[PDB]
């Protein structure tokens, strides 16, 4: 779920960056640092909505850097265990179907996905569809999952889809 | 000391226990109370064995022991250690000894469920089913290690599970004849 | 620890505000609008590229008055604001499809005026 919410970050200026826009230049450190890394106690960050306030800059002893204690607001977004999310497939192959949600990626198991469905190799593009062909599920659509669970490696989040529970799959 | 209890004990320690078990378990059955002398010269065992086969007999409580000092008639100290069965206690202890195991048929379960369902052999290092989608690589287009760049298959994993479960219905079948003999214990 | 479905949440995420996809949208098209100016600055990062497409794709408002007005009607139910954000994200047509997505939704409200809130959304949701 998308969530706006205040961060705290440590932003260390080296000492060629003093002098004027010396704030500046943490404000823009601060977009660098942030976008393009993720957490999993606060999920992807997207970008900053705003700075709410720098901190006073400590000088650290010996190091010469000086390190500011920055709060902004920015948006995330974390993948919730037991939560229904719009998804959509990149990649179908018969081991398991890759789906991108937003910068967060789910790869949904072949034992989770419904019995009915069969990898269609014959196919050119390799899509899941039934006997009946009553739901048909291909790259590049949405789809609704279950995040079953969550797992942050390397300062990368990504969930488990499964389409057991109802009101799941292609709509 | 109804009939009941002096058969179970006899059943109980004839099938949980050796002979030398249930032999000791007949001389306190004829007798409330016995010497712990009287019943090493009556079985012909040795001293060591018989201390033994009393301690296990103490540690589940099956019967108790009591030691009394006194005078001999040349007037050295004597401490003979009187055994006596306490049916009170030995239904208790057999009775925890049923439900640990009745329970134990969640805890065997939870055994198997620990083995990974994926694993590599080439490398012999459990690969995590999540973690092997990052270590897949999409060009390639089939999960691969990139230490020993070499395919991986998790169906080794799947056979040791499959043997555990027959162990477990196996196991049950060992304590059903005791539920029938613990029932003297109520009655 | 964290359940949506049971409206557990930790306590980061207590005074949180949820944003639906077209408010999310509007924010980042500012974004965007800023990025323009002052050139020479850093370029945006594909993942705002990503979410920014997500937002837009899902918006259920193309009009900020629209937007506005739903989350004042909204406001006046007595309703928990992440699950507002369910609502005016998923759109149920129906009352019980509403109440099976969300369990913790159950004797909130009436049926019928559950049907009825899930009504109002659709008249104020654009169609095109
Ligand atoms: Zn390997």
């Amino acid at each position: 779920m998308f969530y706006h919410i205040s961060l705290e970050h440590e932003i260390l200026l080296h000492p060629r960056y003093f002098g004027p826009n010396l704030l500046n230049t943490v404000k823009q450190k601060l977009f660098t640092e942030v976008e393009g890394t993720c957490t999993g106690k606060y999920g992807f960050v997207i970008a900053v909505t705003t700075i709410d306030n720098i901190g006073a800059g400590v000088i650290q002893p010996g190091r010469g850097f000086v390190l500011y204690p920055v709060k902004y607001k920015a948006i995330v977004f974390r993948p919730f265990k037991g939560e229904v999310v719009d998804a959509v497939v990149t990649q179908v192959n018969k081991v398991g179907l890759f789906t991108e949600i937003g910068p967060m990626s789910c790869f949904i198991s072949r034992h989770s996905i419904p019995s009915e469905m069969e990898f269609d190799p014959n196919s050119n593009p390799p899509c899941y569809k039934t006997m009946d062909e009553d739901i048909v599920i291909q790259q590049d659509d949405e789809i609704r999952l279950k995040i079953v669970g969550t797992r942050v490696d390397k300062n990368d989040i990504f969930a488990i889809g499964s389409l057991m529970d109802d009101y799941l799959g292609l709509v | 000391v109804p009939a009941a209890l002096k058969r179970l004990a006899k059943y109980v320690i004839r099938g949980f226990y050796g002979i030398e078990h249930a032999l000791a378990l007949d001389i306190l059955i004829r007798n409330s109370c016995v010497k712990e002398e009287d019943m090493l010269e009556l079985l012909k065992f040795d001293r060591k064995q018989l201390r033994s086969v009393l301690n296990n007999l103490k540690g589940d409580k099956f019967i108790k022991c009591r030691m009394r000092v006194e005078t001999a008639a040349d007037g050295k100290t004597t401490r003979h250690n009187y055994y006596f069965i306490n049916y009170r206690t030995l239904v208790n202890v057999v009775k925890y000894k049923l439900d640990h195991m009745r329970r134990r048929i969640e805890t065997d379960e939870r055994d198997s469920t620990n083995r990974a369902s994926f694993k590599c052999p080439v490398c012999s290092s459990t690969f995590t089913d999540l973690e092997a989608n990052q270590l897949f690589d999409p060009m390639t287009g089939t999960f691969r290690c990139t230490f020993c760049h070499t395919e991986v298959e998790e169906d080794e994993s799947a056979m040791p599970k499959k043997d555990a479960r027959t162990l477990l219905a196996r196991f049950n079948e060992q304590i059903e004849p005791i539920y029938a003999l613990l029932r003297e214990t109520e009655d | 620890e964290e359940d949506a479905s049971q409206l557990i949440f930790p306590k980061e995420f207590e005074t949180a505000e949820t944003l639906l996809n077209s408010e999310v949208h509007m924010l980042l098209e500012h974004r965007k609008q800023q990025n323009e100016s002052a050139e020479d600055e850093q370029e945006l990062s594909e993942v705002f590229m990503k979410t920014l497409n997500y937002t837009a794709r899902f918006s259920r408002f193309k009009n900020r008055e629209t937007i506005a007005s739903v989350r004042s009607l909204l406001l006046q139910k007595k309703l928990h604001k992440f699950e507002l954000a369910c609502l005016a994200n998923l759109c149920p047509e129906t009352a019980e499809e509403s109440k099976a997505l969300i369990p913790s939704l159950e004797g909130r409200f009436e049926d019928e005026e559950l049907q009825q809130i899930l009504d109002d959304i659709q008249t104020k949701r654009s169609f095109q």
